[PDB]
């Protein structure tokens, strides 16, 4: 009963994931923050 | 063996009672066994319908006999066969076995007849199982009838001899089915036994002997013979039959009437007038429409519901048990414990 | 209850044909014919050659004869009617459809004579006789003349038409369309399964299952052996969710 | 068929991952509220009871109405797992 | 048993679009009954989920607002679909429901193909997709209008059915009427002047066998397009008459319908001059013709822009279909006058044969092997003749076109009606002797119907037994099949096969091209595993063959250029479990490369196990 | 006026009764007999109001299926042959009208058995009802209403009486409509549209009164393209 | 009005240029945009009459199927082109206009070399009637009528000069109508008629115009139903 090993269930595009450009400077943002000091 | 009435009207009833099967006792033929005895031997000529068996996994093995035929003595069904006696056809009919069948050269009913004189010297007969153009002099014996071929339930069909044995079987199989509408209707065009089929299934009621009609009641015909008595027939007002199709008898005998013996008092689910009726009749043109009509569909006029035309009655009976729980007895009462 | 035809139900003349209700037309615009009488039912072509029962077809031209001569006819087995007996009807019948016609007043349509000349060109009517007579020769093919009824132009080519008796087929509790939200469960099987009063699932088959598998469809083939199904702490959280 | 099928299945190097991006970006759009979307003001998804659609009828075919325009970004390991859905939260409310 | 199911009766649906599909809203309450709950709570229509059940529990306490907000609901969700037996993946169909009334279900006519249901009490099932995701992959990769060429072949399974086709091939088909006086106008003037006034008269149609232009033409010339049909409409030609036409930058003789499917096309799809470059407007539009379209349309156009092409079709040729008039009729299917002729002639010939044998010359075999040589000729020849009848003299049959166009028909058929089927077997399989002298049109008599009978049996029983057999089959391959899946990247063990584009042995030996079809099964949409330089091309290694290269490699073949074809193949993979992008190719049920992760085991084990229910099934071994 | 308006639409009419009613009118220009036929009928069938059965009350019958003792009919074939019956008020203060009639005993019920009432007039008198034997008791209440189109008796559920029974509505009053464009010879050229519409009616409005009605809708429905937008 | 009038006939329009309007129409009851799509279409084609050249001379050539030197089109192409020319006159004095044009040598034939008439204007200037290349002589008389659908040149047969030639009658500034009637939901019933007809001009006249024009004649032909006989 476990997800099929064919199709959208695919080691290729189980993983994916989208963005907004909005949230791609937000986390480049939140790697900016890592400087100390 | 032993099965529900099929009374979706009265042809589908009588038909289920004139059903030959095959599976059953599980000592004879049962599920394995096949393709030989499903396909249509030889013999089966009068005694077996061609068309009648089941469209479905379970086919050829159940089927309803033919029009002429008759378990004569041992469960061997016997064809009438007219003799045929030198160049001449007689009246007299033989019901022969199966095997008898094959000493003999037989030939068909479509042969040019002058009465006992067979008309033309090349005329078709079929020895034993095969088609044999024979001479007037080798023509020992006659089919007794077209109708003998086949089953009731098929003979019902118009031009049978237009219609490709397979999709005809669809035709039988489907009057089977058919549902008594409120309003009947026999074809513009019948083969025949329309009359016979309502008489002998129990469809309409027939006059006994010959006399006069006293009350017509909606529920009743005492009619008066004129041997001097007098008997009240009651009519199946709406009856529920196994199939829930209606089953009413409705007068077609005004008030004060002589009747003939043998005539319809009143008609029955789906009479018309002593004639086997069911859907009804109705102008038709045979063309592409949009694509209402595009594989097997059908386009309809409205004007076919204004008039009650294909309208039925139906009759479901719900059922309920008031049941002794050790918790408490059910009872049934109007009160209906939660809100209205 | 009363029954009363609807779009759902099937019906299926004595041949073979059968077939389901797809609409119902206001008889404003179904087929008409030359004088006011419109079409009950109409047959798709078609499901005619493929087939193979003429004798349908056979019928409808008797039964055109006996709409016009007001009369019922037994036509027994293969000893019945034959192609001249009912040539000879439609030729009767085609005076009292055209021969009133030609008393109350009036001849032939644009429409009908415009049909005419398609006819020709076709090969139903031998050109060079008056419409009149070739009217005839087209009626007793068993075809008449019909205008739209939508567009009240006429169906270029003569069609056939006529009395064709039809039954209706009794509709099963499976006719019922059944339709499951959710509902009891097996005891033993924690499948789906219905009853008096809930409906009772569909049984979802190896075949179908590869159907999905075939497609990406994953997830949706997850839900079907989970959600949908089995998964008891599925189906519960399932509802839930969506509520 | 639906807008621009073709055009999407040409922006995905397999079939099966188009359906993937836009069934996620359906999940987001929902989730995060509503608004999550990159292309509201002038031309926009819309059903007509009134021109409600603007709200809330169908996630996906949002989705697909914005990664037809080129605004959307789908990696296949773009921004680190869980560091995703904190900085979507902060940055979009609606709850 | 899922959850959220349903099933009804199925009733055509005409209007209807590829996309959406009819579901009765009584249905769809029961169905989408928890989508609907939640959403009676967002407007004022119930206070909460346990009121808004209540609110539903009884069907004379529903608010006509409720669907209203059931209709809101099912907005741009989408449900599946199902036909009886599942045979392929379009064995199950995702659509966009549009409610309706009562209790049918409305279906698509074209997709009436790609599951096996006729409208004579068919009933499909119809199930919901719950998940955000289920929804996503439903509508995106299992709608019905994104899945139009089939896994088995790469020839479209959208195709213009029954209906269309009949409708659309009567638009386009020329007529032709009679030949008496000289047929000659290619060349006098004094021709063209007399044949117009002959054809005026009555004695030269307008549509006569006369070369270059029948009086038909010279009558009537057409400056713009509409033109043309506006002469059409007031009554001046029919559509099916042979007119002259000034288009875009030549003067076509081509009929008025011939000219409208032109158009049909033309709109569909705007970019006119590509509606044209993939039409033949020089013949009557049979399914395959028409099929082609489809295809073609599909490679150049696009997936959605074909769609559109579709329905648009499927429009015109239902209209077209119903003005036509085309009907069955007792005198349409016409016996030949040679009938008559041919069986005499072969009725003869059977005296000899028994005089023959009356003698002792032939053994009381070969007299039967002998008779039955002479019907299945004679029968054949009956068959041929009815044809050349209505080929000859009614060009416009009803039972004709049908089979002609891609419509409905079978050569065989036809016989059976016009002509008359001949040959009946025995029980056993030693067919009888005697034929069937009769026709359909007939009488077929009391007894040679029950000798066509047996037969009918054994078809029957043929096919009920299929109808596991079918399973059967696809059992076993599923069964072996199923792990094999598109995971990849190229692989790169180049091991290919190379596919013969001749053939030994049919006459001893004589090398002969194979046909187009097999060809086209071989090298469809492959990868060609090396390079190759064929009639001035060159084709590059690994690219995919699209069945425009395919066709061309068989005219280098026809030319003599090559004998095999060097390709990736299943055959020679190194992915273990899996088959990889070069290695399958094309045919997804699109038409570009095969898409990594689709179930290629099944895809093939379905494509083998329908068809399998059409061969014969006498014994295993 | 006298050349080419005077050459206009000679109106003539042939009609007998309420019920059948020809209307010829020539000459036309070139396919318009057509143009105008067709759009009337169209019209004339599913646009036009009238009058039809709407609810029976028996007295001692509480369900449709049932049957009265001393009438051979049942009360589904009675309730059927009251869709048959044609009646005509003459003025809107009659939107419902409710007709009685009650007859006991060895006699036959016609429509005209019916107590008249003031406004309301009965074309089927002769119309046949039921048979009544002995000791025969039938009384009730039927409904009238005026309305258009066809209603089935679900659709509307009237609720006179408790235990009274729907029937459904035949609101047209048109039967059938027919028309012929036949060619007439006007002196100059001869191609010529004539056309004549025959219709029929139940009875409660005239074959003239129709066509007016007719005509109208469409007239009305040709003012609607006033307003762009 | 508020509620059964006040649910009118929205009627909506979208015109760009004078060559295609589309009109829509709704809610209209059950099968009503069929019964006035259709008569409408029928108008809007035949009745709404128009020009067309009827006629033409060239004054050398005799036959139609001639060639005239230093014109590389032949009189068949011409007279098609001819068929192609639109023309617009004001008032009913004109019936046949007989427009005039004689170009010689290295010169484009187009329709604005025609001498201009008082009340007539050529829509169609830059049309394209000849090319004619050196000692390319062409004078002709194309005859212009006001009528109405299509004339076959063999129906009329114009008689102006023995030698001239007629030409087929396209009388129409239409140039095609359609109409669709697809449902729409207003909240109760469902079934719903929505007419939405789409027409295309020459430019001679607008969508809009004709439309009203259309409606006219119809309503105009509802009159004639007046006076019994
Ligand atoms: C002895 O009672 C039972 C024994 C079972 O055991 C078992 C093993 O032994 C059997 C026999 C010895 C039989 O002789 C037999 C039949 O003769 C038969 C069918 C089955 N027919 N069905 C198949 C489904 N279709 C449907 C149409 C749409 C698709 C599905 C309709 C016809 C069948 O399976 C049979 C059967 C068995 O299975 N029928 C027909 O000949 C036929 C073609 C039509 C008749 C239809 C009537 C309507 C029907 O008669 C009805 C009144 C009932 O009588 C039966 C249901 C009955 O049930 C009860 C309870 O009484 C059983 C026969
Ligand atoms: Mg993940
Ligand atoms: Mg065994
Ligand atoms: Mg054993
Ligand atoms: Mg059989
Ligand atoms: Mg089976
Ligand atoms: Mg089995
Ligand atoms: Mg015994
Ligand atoms: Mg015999
Ligand atoms: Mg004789
Ligand atoms: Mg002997
Ligand atoms: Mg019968
Ligand atoms: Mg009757
Ligand atoms: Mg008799
Ligand atoms: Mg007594
Ligand atoms: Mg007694
Ligand atoms: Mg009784
Ligand atoms: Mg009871
Ligand atoms: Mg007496
Ligand atoms: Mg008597
Ligand atoms: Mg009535
Ligand atoms: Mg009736
Ligand atoms: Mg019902
Ligand atoms: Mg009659
Ligand atoms: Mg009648
Ligand atoms: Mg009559
Ligand atoms: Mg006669
Ligand atoms: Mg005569
Ligand atoms: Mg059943
Ligand atoms: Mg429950
Ligand atoms: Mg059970
Ligand atoms: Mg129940
Ligand atoms: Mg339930
Ligand atoms: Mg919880
Ligand atoms: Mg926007
Ligand atoms: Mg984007
Ligand atoms: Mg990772
Ligand atoms: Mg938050
Ligand atoms: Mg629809
Ligand atoms: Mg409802
Ligand atoms: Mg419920
Ligand atoms: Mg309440
Ligand atoms: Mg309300
Ligand atoms: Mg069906
Ligand atoms: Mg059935
Ligand atoms: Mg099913
Ligand atoms: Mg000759
Ligand atoms: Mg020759
Ligand atoms: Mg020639
Ligand atoms: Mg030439
Ligand atoms: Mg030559
Ligand atoms: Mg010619
Ligand atoms: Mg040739
Ligand atoms: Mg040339
Ligand atoms: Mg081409
Ligand atoms: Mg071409
Ligand atoms: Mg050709
Ligand atoms: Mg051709
Ligand atoms: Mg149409
Ligand atoms: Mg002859
Ligand atoms: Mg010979
Ligand atoms: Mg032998
Ligand atoms: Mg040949
Ligand atoms: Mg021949
Ligand atoms: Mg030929
Ligand atoms: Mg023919
Ligand atoms: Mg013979
Ligand atoms: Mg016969
Ligand atoms: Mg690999
Ligand atoms: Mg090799
Ligand atoms: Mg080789
Ligand atoms: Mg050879
Ligand atoms: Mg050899
Ligand atoms: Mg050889
Ligand atoms: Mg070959
Ligand atoms: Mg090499
Ligand atoms: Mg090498
Ligand atoms: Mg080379
Ligand atoms: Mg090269
Ligand atoms: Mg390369
Ligand atoms: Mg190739
Ligand atoms: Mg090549
Ligand atoms: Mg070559
Ligand atoms: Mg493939
Ligand atoms: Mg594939
Ligand atoms: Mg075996
Ligand atoms: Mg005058
Ligand atoms: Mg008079
Ligand atoms: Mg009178
Ligand atoms: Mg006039
Ligand atoms: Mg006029
Ligand atoms: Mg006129
Ligand atoms: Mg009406
Ligand atoms: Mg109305
Ligand atoms: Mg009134
Ligand atoms: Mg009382
Ligand atoms: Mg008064
Ligand atoms: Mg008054
Ligand atoms: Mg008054
Ligand atoms: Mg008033
Ligand atoms: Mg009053
Ligand atoms: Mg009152
Ligand atoms: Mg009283
Ligand atoms: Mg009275
Ligand atoms: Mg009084
Ligand atoms: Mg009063
Ligand atoms: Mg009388
Ligand atoms: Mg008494
Ligand atoms: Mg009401
Ligand atoms: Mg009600
Ligand atoms: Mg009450
Ligand atoms: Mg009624
Ligand atoms: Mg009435
Ligand atoms: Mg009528
Ligand atoms: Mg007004
Ligand atoms: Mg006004
Ligand atoms: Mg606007
Ligand atoms: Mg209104
Ligand atoms: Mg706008
Ligand atoms: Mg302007
Ligand atoms: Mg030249
Ligand atoms: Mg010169
Ligand atoms: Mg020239
Ligand atoms: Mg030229
Ligand atoms: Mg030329
Ligand atoms: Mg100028
Ligand atoms: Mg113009
Ligand atoms: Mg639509
Ligand atoms: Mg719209
Ligand atoms: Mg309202
Ligand atoms: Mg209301
Ligand atoms: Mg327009
Ligand atoms: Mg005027
Ligand atoms: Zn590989």
């Amino acid at each position: 009963g476990r997800l099929i090993p064919a199709g959208t269930g695919s080691d290729f595009v189980r993983f994916t994931q989208v963005v907004d450009q909005k949230t791609l400077k937000a986390i480049e943002e939140a790697r900016k923050e890592a400087v100390e000091a | 063996l032993s099965q529900f009435k099929d009374e979706t009207n009265p042809l589908s009833s009588l038909r289920h009672k004139r059903r030959i099967s095959a599976l059953g006792p599980g000592g004879l033929t049962r599920e394995r066994a096949g393709f030989d005895v499903r396909d249509v031997h030889r013999t089966h000529y009068g005694r077996i319908c061609p068309v009648e068996t089941p469209e479905g996994a379970n086919i050829g093995l159940i089927t309803s006999l033919a029009a002429y035929a008759r378990v004569d003595e041992l469960g061997f069904i016997r064809t009438p066969y007219r003799r045929v006696v030198g160049g001449v056809v007689t009246d007299e009919v033989v019901y022969m076995t199966a095997t008898e069948e094959d000493r003999y050269t037989i030939a068909q009913a479509n042969t040019p007849l002058e009465g006992n004189r067979i008309a033309a010297e090349r005329v078709v007969a079929r020895r034993k199982g095969e088609p044999v153009i024979v001479s007037p002099e080798e023509v020992e014996f006659m089919d007794v009838s077209p109708k003998q071929v086949f089953s009731v339930n098929t003979n019902l069909i118009p031009f049978l001899e237009h219609d490709d044995a397979n999709r005809a079987l669809m035709g039988s199989n489907m009057q089977t089915q058919a549902v008594p509408l409120i309003r009947a209707q026999a074809p513009v065009v019948m083969t025949g036994l329309e009359e016979r089929v309502v008489r002998d299934s129990l469809a309409a009621l027939y006059a006994e002997e010959d006399g006069e009609v006293a009350k017509v009641d909606g529920n009743r015909i005492v009619v008066r013979y004129e041997d001097g008595r007098l008997v009240e027939y009651p009519l199946r007002r709406f009856y529920r039959s196994n199939q829930g199709t209606a089953l009413d008898q409705r007068p077609r005998v005004v008030v004060g009437q002589r009747v003939r013996k043998g005539d319809l008092l009143a008609d029955g689910p789906a009479s018309e007038n002593g004639f086997l009726a069911l859907g009804q009749n109705v102008l038709v043109a045979i063309m592409p429409f949009d694509g209402y009509n595009f594989e097997d569909a059908i386009v309809i006029s409205e004007e076919l519901l204004k008039r009650d035309f294909y309208t039925s009655i139906h009759i479901e009976r719900y059922e309920i048990e008031a049941r002794d729980t050790k918790l408490g007895p059910e009872r049934i009462t109007r009160d209906i414990p939660h809100l209205s | 209850q009363k029954r009363k035809l609807q779009v759902g139900d099937k019906l299926a003349n004595r041949h073979g044909n059968k077939g389901v209700v797809a609409k119902i037309l206001p008889v404003e615009d179904m087929p008409h014919l030359p004088d006011g009488t419109p079409v009950d039912v109409i047959l798709n072509p078609l499901g005619v050659p493929s087939r193979m029962n003429l004798g349908q077809i056979l019928e409808t031209h008797l039964g055109l004869a006996g709409y016009f001569l007001g009369q019922r006819y037994i036509s027994p087995i293969f000893d019945g009617a034959k192609e001249p007996e009912i040539k000879e009807l439609l030729a009767q019948a085609f005076e009292v459809y055209f021969g009133k016609r030609k008393g109350e007043g009036f001849g032939v349509d644009k429409r009908e004579v415009e049909v005419l000349r398609r006819a020709e060109k076709l090969g139903l009517v031998t050109p060079g006789k008056t419409p009149e007579e070739q009217l005839k020769e087209l009626f007793l093919q068993g075809k008449v003349v019909l205008y739209d009824g939508r567009t009240g132009e006429p169906i270029e080519g003569p069609i056939v038409v006529g009395q064709m008796f039809i039954m209706k087929l009794y509709h099963m509790v499976e006719d019922k369309m059944h339709a499951r939200s959710t509902g009891p469960y097996s005891l033993i099987t924690q499948q789906p399964l219905g009853g008096k009063a809930q409906f009772g699932g569909q049984r979802f088959g190896e075949m179908e299952v590869w159907a999905l598998e075939a497609y990406g469809a994953a997830h949706t083939l997850q839900e079907m052996l989970t959600l949908k199904s089995d998964d008891i702490e599925g189906r519960n959280a399932a509802y839930e969710a969506i509520i | 068929a639906e807008p621009g099928i073709d055009k999407l299945f040409g922006m995905v190097d397999s079939k099966y991952r188009l359906t993937v991006v836009v069934a996620k970006r359906a999940q987001q759009l929902l989730r995060h509220g509503f608004k999550n979307t990159v292309l509201e003001p002038e031309e926009r998804p819309k059903m007509q009871t009134l021109e409600g659609l603007f709200d809330d009828p169908n996630a996906e075919t949002w989705a697909m109405k914005e990664l037809l325009t080129g605004r959307l970004v789908f990696g296949e390991n773009l921004v680190p797992e869980d560091r995703l859905q904190k900085e979507m939260e902060r940055i979009y409310p609606g709850e | 048993r899922v959850d959220y199911s349903g099933r009804s009766v199925i009733v055509v649906g005409p209007q209807l679009k590829l996309h959406q599909c009819g579901l009765p809203k009584r249905m769809a309450l029961e169905l989408f009954k928890p989508f609907l709950l939640k959403k009676m709570e967002e407007k004022g229509i119930a206070p909460n989920v346990k009121a808004a059940r209540r609110m539903l529990e009884r069907q004379r306490d529903i608010k006509d607002e409720v669907w209203d907000a059931l209709e809101e609901v099912i907005h741009g969700k989408v449900v599946l679909l199902n036909r009886a037996p599942t045979l392929h993946r379009l064995g199950i169909q995702a659509f966009q429901p549009v409610l309706v009334e009562g209790q049918s279900i409305q279906l698509h006519p074209l997709v009436c193909e790609a599951f096996n249901a006729d409208f004579d009490g068919d009933q499909m099932a119809v199930h919901v997709p719950l998940s955000s995701f289920a929804q996503a992959e439903a509508r995106i990769q299992m709608l019905s209008a994104h899945n139009l060429l089939s896994p088995a072949s790469g020839e479209p399974l959208a195709k213009p059915s029954r209906d269309i086709i009949l409708g659309l091939y009567y638009i386009t088909q020329v007529r032709k009427e009679k030949k008496g006086a000289g047929l000659e106008f290619a060349t006098p003037e004094e021709a063209l002047a007399a044949h117009e006034r002959g054809e005026v008269a009555l004695n030269a149609p307008i549509k006569v066998a006369g070369r270059e232009t029948s009086v038909g033409r010279l009558k009537y010339v057409f400056a713009n397009p509409d033109e043309a049909l506006l002469a059409v409409a007031h009554g001046i030609v029919d559509l099916q008459d042979v007119v002259t036409v000034r288009y875009m930058g030549k003067r076509l003789e081509t009929s008025p319908g011939r000219i409208l499917f032109a158009r049909i096309v033309a709109e569909a799809v705007e970019d006119e001059k590509v509606a044209w470059e993939l039409i033949q407007l020089d013949v009557p539009q049979e399914k395959n013709s028409l099929k082609d379209l489809v295809y073609q349309a599909f490679l150049r156009l696009g997936m959605e822009k074909t769609a559109r092409l579709l329905d648009a079709l499927k429009y015109y040729g239902f209209t077209f279909s119903t003005t036509s008039g085309i009907t069955i009729g007792i005198d349409d299917a016409v016996i030949p006058e040679e009938k008559k002729q041919y069986l005499e002639e072969a009725d003869r010939k059977l005296l000899q044969i028994e005089q023959a044998y009356e003698m002792g010359f032939l053994t009381d075999r070969e007299r039967y092997d002998q008779i039955l040589q002479l019907w299945t000729e004679t029968t054949e020849k009956v068959t041929q003749a009815v044809f050349k009848n209505f080929e000859e003299n009614y060009p416009f049959n009803p039972l004709y076109v049908m089979a002609q166009s891609g419509a409905r028909g079978n050569p065989q058929q036809i016989r059976q009606l016009c002509g008359l089927r001949g040959l009946m077997q025995k029980p056993s399989g030693e067919t009888f002797e005697v034929p069937v002298r009769s026709s359909f049109r007939e009488g077929l008599t009391v007894l040679e119907y029950f000798i066509s009978s047996h037969g009918a049996r054994k078809g029957g029983a043929d096919t009920a037994l299929r109808t596991a057999d079918s399973g059967y089959l696809t059992r076993k391959l599923v069964d072996v099949t199923h792990e094999i899946v598109v995971r990849e990247a190229d692989c790169g063990t180049t091991n290919y096969i190379s596919v013969p584009l001749f053939q030994p042995d049919e006459v001893t030996r004589s090398l002969r091209l194979r046909k187009r079809a097999d060809i086209e099964a071989g090298l469809y949409g492959r990868v060609l595993a090396r390079e190759v330089e064929v009639l001035g091309v060159r084709l590059e290694e690994g690219r995919y063959l699209s069945m425009d290269d395919v066709h061309l490699l068989i005219k280098a073949a026809e030319a003599g250029e090559i004998q095999e074809v060097p390709v990736r193949s299943p055959l020679t993979c190194q992915t273990r479990y899996g088959v990889c992008q070069k290695c399958y190719g094309y045919d997804l049920s699109m038409a570009r490369p095969v898409s990594i992760g689709e179930a290629v085991g099944i895809v093939a084990a379905q494509s083998i196990g329908e068809p399998g229910t059409q061969l014969t099934m006498r014994t295993f071994h | 006026m006298l050349d080419s308006k005077l050459k206009a639409p000679v109106f003539t009419v042939r009609t007998q009764g309420r019920e059948y009613g020809e209307f010829v009118l020539e000459p036309l220009e070139r396919g318009f007999g057509v143009t105008l036929g067709n759009p009337l009928r169209r019209i004339l069938l599913s646009s036009i109001p009238g009058t039809a059965v709407t609810s029976v009350y028996i007295e001692d019958v509480l369900h449709e299926f049932s049957t009265i003792p001393g009438v051979k009919e049942d009360v589904v074939e009675i309730i059927l042959n009251l869709k048959e019956l044609v009646v005509r008020f003459l003025n809107p203060s009659l939107q419902t009208v409710t007709l009685l009639l009650k007859a006991e005993g060895p006699k036959e019920v016609k429509a005209r058995d019916f107590l008249p009432v003031a406004d309301v007039e009965i074309m089927n008198p002769d119309l046949h009802i039921a048979t009544l034997e002995e000791g025969g008791r039938l009384n009730m209440e039927v409904r009238v209403d005026r309305g258009v189109g066809y209603v089935p008796a679900e659709k509307h559920g009237i609720k006179d009486r408790i235990n009274a029974i729907p029937v459904d509505a035949v609101f047209s009053p048109v039967r059938r409509v027919a028309f012929q464009v036949e060619d007439t010879r006007l002196g100059q050229r001869t191609d010529l549209d004539k056309l004549t519409l025959r219709i029929w009616t139940d009875g409660s409005v005239t074959p003239l009164e129709a066509l007016n009605q007719a005509v109208e809708i469409l007239r009305e429905h040709l003012t609607y393209f006033s307003n762009p937008q």
